[PDB]
């Protein structure tokens, strides 16, 4: 009865947690193979059998390796920031729509907006806590990212929301039963991927890491334990944001198998782009968000305010 | 029940907040409390719509002041206060003890949750936030929203004029 | 096509000379790409196309190479088919070695033949230039085919004559084949 | 190259093409940020060892 | 030098087995540690992360090991920038006096267990500039070295062979099995 | 049979050096025109949903 | 909510256990005065990271605070479209988005969106 109900909710979260945690390990392998094939390389192929156990073969090393205690760092902050980076990455999954109920989440769309914003503090605190010049530049390079994508992100979500009528993610299924919103929203799909990259701090928007501009960005002063969680928390973001693209533009048939064939493909796209584009320039992004994306997104609210109004009169 | 424990934590975090000196110590204290107040407000309401909004609004303000803290008050110091840790921990457990032995039907707030409403209330069967946010965009209160718009846009003219961007960056000279 | 801002003389190519047209037919064409990510689209087609190629990786150590008979590698003191060492301690190799990596001490052997009592190469000082094998008038010293002799200690990289002679016996078959197929050029 | 009639050169000065290029990095990249300076460094086309004789 | 076994003699030898400690442990506790010691070594062996030092003209051949022809990444070797996450340092080039304090510090910042590879003659023993007034005569003067890869520059395969020697050296560590005796 | 590395009798063929651009399928009008049509049909099917 | 809080705590405990395993499973070696020194490309650092870091997007930083608080007023739109008067809802919404665009284009034309130079 009701007492039993919440037990199942625990199982689902734990089941979803271990499954996501496992997948991000295998995603990292997939990233190396695919990125190893776009480049004419072969990719990890020796370890174990045909390279499949590679990511596990790395999780051993990052945990048998010593913690680093930076001399000039506020140790408690430096030590805790990895936890909340991983926690916020996993926690945002509880809003992922299931028809076999996991959590109701009316206003689920907002819950996305709150959680994704939090992911910046963990980078921000980690960089400042490390107390290294590069780490601080990485942190403040990450914050400036939020100032850019944050506002445009909400508006673009609002456009999708107008189509469905509510902030509950479940309704995306019903409206994408005949077709896919990709057709109606092609430029937004293309724009949305672009902002999605900023969310997860990937090439061409890789500024928090800032590899080859900063030595390793805000991660420059992390090691075995802390660095691992920072890494996993990174790829959990990709996996979710890839899924959130599949529920919005690609049917949202969560109970069908193909939905998971789609989910991996969008994950491939994220790796695919990393092997194509050079990194933007730190300012060109912020100009891009405010000069083009923000103006672009507002323009279609009118287009969808008119379209919904026009459609309302007929129906 | 957790409402009382939320009462204890918001009190506890407020006591320490009075004693913070380092700006980031203030910020961390404030950020933690913004979570609880956001959580607590949705308990006594028909929906958590406003907790989402409030949380989102303040987080915008949280980032910006770090950017200025990291530029103005970058070099400052912390000091663990054994008086403070004991005092908060002492009262915190003390307060948590009461919440277990409290007549927590009496402590619950009389504000009508969505379930607290009757079954006959026909207006409670619509969308979660339809009616409440409704007259924000209907005659005559809509003009208030319009008034904000100029107020916000006119604000947007105030910052650029106060700021005088062209005369340089900001450094803690 | 648009015109060139600067007229080009003969025997010279310009990289950014053509100006930008201002006809609506072209501005829209630039606008469409700038507006639907058109330039990046073909960039994505190219990279995806490389997924469908045989990767150029070699399964080392099972497959490896290719090399050529002229390859310069580890050293080795050869010897005549009789078995007698070729080196006569002429010391041309020592004098030409740019790195001064060679040390030789020679003495009248018991049977009275000019020979070395010492021949040391400091492989951490050699540069594998190959001047030693060009200067040897009797092909005594050669740079064998081997390139896989990394050690775990610095001392093991200092070859004395016995180590060098051992290589000249382990690698004798292949060196004699490289010299035959290459001496005419040299 | 200078020769004194012996078997060895008397002095061998070597112009590094990048030497001039890096001397000008003081101004070319002035009033630019790291992403640009990193870009400039590549386009200067400096293989060190030239600059360090 | 110990020569390899002949086919007929080798035709009788038992299969080597994976672990270099064999399955001949007397007790359960020893045997479990031995197997558990393999698990560590299998981990560290698999993913060896160089630091991207690249000092001098060995550095170019340290790029072609990552090039598609040889593909260091096939072996789990992944280049990294920060010395904190880097596990191995490949000192490839001529370590001059001006650099020497910088290498020492960068090596120190690397967390244990850290292994050093010396590439080319320059980093091995000072190489072609051994007698220069401003060259450290081999990096082993400054930091401990675990593998020496000769060459000038070492061939790409030569370095690959060096890396595999480091995997085998890692494979046979006795970090746990020696704690038991300690 | 030559005794030295030399060009063949008659010489090697000409080596391509010029830049060849890839196939172009879309112009400004066709791209802008298609998008409006695709959106319009998209709205048409959206209404039925 | 109360379900989510419980799982929020349960996850936080789980992730916390992960490093508490890492802190013990990690190899332990004596810490050196140089091992814990900061990383700044192998040369000692001139400047603490806690010096005042100059800012150039300060103006945008403030504008970001504003533009969000108008996101609080557009989000409710959808929820109240079935229930509101269409003229009032239509008119007000438009003159909400035009006001935003006009504000943006005004500053864009005035050059405030550009960074300090
Ligand atoms: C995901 C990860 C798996 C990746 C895929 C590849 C795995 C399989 C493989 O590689 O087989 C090689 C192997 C072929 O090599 P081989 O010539 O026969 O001899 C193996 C070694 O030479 C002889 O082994 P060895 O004993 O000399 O050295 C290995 C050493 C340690 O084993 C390892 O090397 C792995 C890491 C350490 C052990 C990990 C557990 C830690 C502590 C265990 C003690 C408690 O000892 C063992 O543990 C081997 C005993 C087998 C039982 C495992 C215990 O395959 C097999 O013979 C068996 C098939 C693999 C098992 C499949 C079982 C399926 C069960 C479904 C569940
Ligand atoms: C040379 O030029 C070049 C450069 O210039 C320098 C480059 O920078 C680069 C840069 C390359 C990149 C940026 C590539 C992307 C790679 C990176 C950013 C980092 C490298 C690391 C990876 C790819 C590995 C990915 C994985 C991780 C880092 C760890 C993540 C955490 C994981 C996998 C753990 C997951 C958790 C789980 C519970 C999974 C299931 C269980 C386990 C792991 C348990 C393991 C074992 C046990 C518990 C033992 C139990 C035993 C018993 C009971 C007996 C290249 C390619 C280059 O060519
Ligand atoms: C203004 C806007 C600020 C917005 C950022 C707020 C958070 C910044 C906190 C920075 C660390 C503060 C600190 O140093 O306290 C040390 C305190 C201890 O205070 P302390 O006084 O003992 O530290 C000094 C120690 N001695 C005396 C030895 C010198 O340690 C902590 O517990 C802080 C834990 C921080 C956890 C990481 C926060 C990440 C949050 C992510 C988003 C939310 C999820
Ligand atoms: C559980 C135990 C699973 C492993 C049992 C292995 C039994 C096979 C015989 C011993 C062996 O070969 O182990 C090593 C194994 C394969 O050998 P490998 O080191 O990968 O060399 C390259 C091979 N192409 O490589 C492996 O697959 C070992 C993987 C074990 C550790 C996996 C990490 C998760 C922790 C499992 C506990
Ligand atoms: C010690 C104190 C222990 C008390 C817990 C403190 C940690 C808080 C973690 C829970 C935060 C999530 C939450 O409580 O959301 C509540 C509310 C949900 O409302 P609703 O839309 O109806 O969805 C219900 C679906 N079952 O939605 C909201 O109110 C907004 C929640 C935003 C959450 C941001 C993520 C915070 C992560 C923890 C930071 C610490
Ligand atoms: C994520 C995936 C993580 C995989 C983790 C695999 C862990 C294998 C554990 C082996 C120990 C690794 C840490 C270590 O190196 O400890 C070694 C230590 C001996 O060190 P010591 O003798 O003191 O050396 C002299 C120093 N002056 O050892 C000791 O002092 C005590 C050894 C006792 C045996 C401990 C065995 C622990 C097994 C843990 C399995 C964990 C599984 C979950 C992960
Ligand atoms: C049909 C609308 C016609 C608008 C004409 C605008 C033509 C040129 C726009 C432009 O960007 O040129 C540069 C001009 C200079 O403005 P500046 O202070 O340098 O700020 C950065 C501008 N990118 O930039 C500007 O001053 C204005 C840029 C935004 C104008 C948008 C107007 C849209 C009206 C619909
Ligand atoms: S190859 Fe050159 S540097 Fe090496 S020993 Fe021979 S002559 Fe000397
Ligand atoms: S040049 Fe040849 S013969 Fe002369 S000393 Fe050297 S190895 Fe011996
Ligand atoms: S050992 Fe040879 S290849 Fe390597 S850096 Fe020195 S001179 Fe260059």
């Amino acid at each position: 009865m009701f007492y039993m109900e919440f037990i199942l909710s625990l199982i689902g979260s734990l089941l979803l947690i271990i499954c996501v945690l496992v997948s991000v390990a295998f995603l990292t392998l997939l990233e190396r193979k695919v990125l190893g094939y776009i480049q004419i390389r072969k990719g990890p192929n020796k370890v174990g059998l045909m390279g499949i156990p590679q990511p596990f073969c790395d999780a051993i090393k990052l945990f048998t390796k010593e913690q680093t205690y930076p001399l000039l760092s506020n140790y408690l902050s430096y030590y805790i920031s990895p936890i909340f980076s991983l926690f916020l990455s996993l926690f945002v999954w509880m809003c992922m729509p299931f028809f076999v109920k996991l959590y109701s989440f009316n206003l689920g769309g907002l819950f996305f907006l709150c959680c994704t914003s939090l992911g910046v503090y963990t980078v921000m605190v980690a960089g400042w806590s490390s107390n290294s010049n590069y780490a601080l530049l990485g942190g403040l390079r990450a914050v400036a990212q939020t100032i850019s994508y944050e506002v445009s992100l909400a508006l673009i979500l609002l456009s999708f929301i107008f189509l469905i009528g509510s902030y509950n993610m479940i309704y995306f299924f019903f409206y994408q039963v005949y077709m896919w919103f990709l057709i109606i929203l092609f430029p937004m799909a293309l724009v949305w991927v672009s902002i999605s990259l900023a969310e997860t701090n990937r090439t061409p928007f890789d500024f928090a890491e800032g590899e080859s501009e900063l030595v390793s960005g805000f991660n420059v002063e992390y090691s075995s334990g802390g660095f691992a969680l920072i890494f996993m928390a990174e790829y959990a973001s990709i996996l979710f944001m890839s899924m959130l693209f599949c529920v919005i533009f690609l049917g949202c048939d969560v109970f069908n198998l193909l939905f998971y064939m789609k989910l991996t493909f969008i994950s491939f796209v994220f790796i695919w782009v990393r092997g194509t584009l050079p990194r933007f320039r730190y300012d060109k992004l912020m100009y891009l968000a405010w000069k083009c994306f923000l103006s672009f997104s507002l323009n279609y609210l009118l287009f969808f305010i008119g379209f919904k109004i026009l459609l309302f009169s007929l129906l | 029940m957790i409402q009382l424990m939320l009462y204890s934590l918001i009190i506890t975090t407020s006591i320490i907040f009075l004693n913070m000196i380092h700006p980031l110590a203030l910020g961390l204290t404030l950020l933690i409390q913004t979570i609880f107040v956001c959580l607590l407000t949705g308990l006594m309401t028909k929906s958590f719509w406003y907790s989402y909004i409030l949380f989102l609004i303040f987080l915008g303000g949280m980032l910006v002041l770090f950017i200025y803290v990291t530029s103005l008050a970058s070099n400052e110091m912390f000091n663990l206060s054994m008086k403070l840790t004991l005092f908060s921990s002492l009262i915190l457990i003390f307060m948590l003890i009461l919440s277990f032995i409290m007549d927590k039907t009496s402590s619950s707030l009389f504000l009508m949750n969505n379930d607290m409403q009757s079954i006959i209330n026909m207006n409670s069967y619509f969308m979660e936030n339809s009616l409440s946010l409704n007259k924000l965009y209907n005659f005559p209160t809509n003009f208030i929203t319009i008034l904000l718009m100029n107020y916000l846009l006119i604000t947007l003219i105030v910052i650029v004029k106060i700021t005088k961007l062209f005369k340089g960056p900001i450094r803690m000279m | 096509e648009p015109k060139d801002i600067v007229e080009v003389p003969k025997g010279y190519v310009y990289v950014n000379n053509k100006e930008l047209s201002m006809e609506f037919a072209d501005i829209t064409d630039r606008a469409a790409s700038t507006m639907f990510f058109g330039e990046l689209l073909r960039g994505f087609a190219v990279t995806l196309a490389h997924i469908f190629k045989e990767p150029a990786t070699i399964n080392y150590p099972f497959e490896k190479g290719p090399l050529s008979p002229r390859f310069r590698g580890e050293h080795a003191l050869r010897r005549y088919p009789s078995g007698e060492e070729r080196c006569i301690a002429c010391k041309l190799c020592e004098a030409i070695c740019p790195a001064q990596a060679i040390t030789i001490e020679a003495e009248e052997r018991a049977d009275g033949s000019r020979r070395t009592t010492r021949y040391d190469i400091d492989m951490t000082k050699c540069i594998y230039c190959g001047f030693c094998q060009e200067a040897c008038p009797v092909d005594a010293i050669v740079e064998g085919p081997n390139f896989e002799f990394s050690t775990e200690t610095h001392e093991e990289l200092l070859y004395n004559k016995e180590k060098l002679l051992c290589n000249g016996d382990k690698w004798e078959s292949e060196i004699a084949s490289n010299l035959q197929a290459d001496h005419l050029y040299r | 190259l200078i020769s004194d009639g012996s078997s060895r050169p008397y002095r061998c000065k070597i112009k590094a093409p990048g030497f001039a290029h890096l001397a000008a990095l003081e101004k070319i990249g002035k009033q630019h940020m790291l992403a640009d300076v990193v870009a400039i460094i590549g386009t200067l086309d400096v293989v060190f060892g030239e600059i360090d004789r | 030098q110990q020569t390899l076994p002949v086919a007929e003699v080798a035709q009788n030898l038992p299969k080597k087995g994976y672990s270099p400690f064999g399955t001949k442990q007397s007790s359960v506790a020893e045997w479990s540690l031995a197997r558990l010691d393999d698990l560590l070594n299998w981990g560290r062996k698999g993913s060896i992360w160089p630091l991207t030092f690249g000092l001098a003209c060995c550095a170019v051949e340290m790029m072609h090991i990552a090039a598609p022809r040889y593909d260091m990444d096939r072996y789990g070797v992944v280049f990294r920038a920060s010395p904190r996450q880097a596990d191995v340092i490949i000192v490839a080039g001529t370590l001059t006096n001006k650099m020497a304090p910088a290498l020492r510090k960068v090596y120190d910042q690397m967390p244990e267990p850290r292994w050093v590879i010396s590439m080319g003659s320059c980093a091995n023993g000072g190489g072609y500039y051994h007698y220069s007034y401003s060259v450290v005569r081999g990096c082993d003067r400054i930091i401990p070295v675990d593998i020496y890869v000769p060459g000038c520059p070492p061939t790409a395969e030569a370095l690959m062979y060096g890396v595999l020697q480091l995997q085998k050296k890692v494979k046979r560590m006795k970090t746990l099995q020696m704690w038991y005796r300690k | 049979p030559p005794k030295q590395d030399l060009p063949p009798p008659g010489g090697y063929k000409k080596i391509p050096f010029a830049r060849v651009p890839p196939k172009s399928y879309f112009t400004g009008f066709t791209t802008i025109g298609t998008y409006v049509v695709v959106t319009a049909v998209g709205l048409g099917i959206y209404y039925l949903t | 909510m109360f379900s989510i809080i419980f799982i929020a705590l349960l996850i936080l405990l789980i992730t916390t256990i992960v490093m508490f395993l890492a802190s013990i499973l990690s190899k332990k070696a004596l810490i050196d005065r140089e091992k814990s020194s900061p990383f700044e490309c192998g040369f000692d650092p001139k400047s603490s990271s806690r010096l005042p870091f100059s800012l150039r997007f300060f103006l945008i930083t403030i504008i970001f605070l504003i533009f969000d608080v108008e996101i609080a007023l557009i989000l409710p739109m959808i929820i109240i479209m079935k229930y509101s008067n269409i003229m009032i809802w239509t008119i007000t919404s438009i003159i909400f988005i035009l006001i935003l665009l006009i504000g943006l284009y005004h500053e864009w034309n005035q050059g405030m969106l550009n960074w300090s130079n």
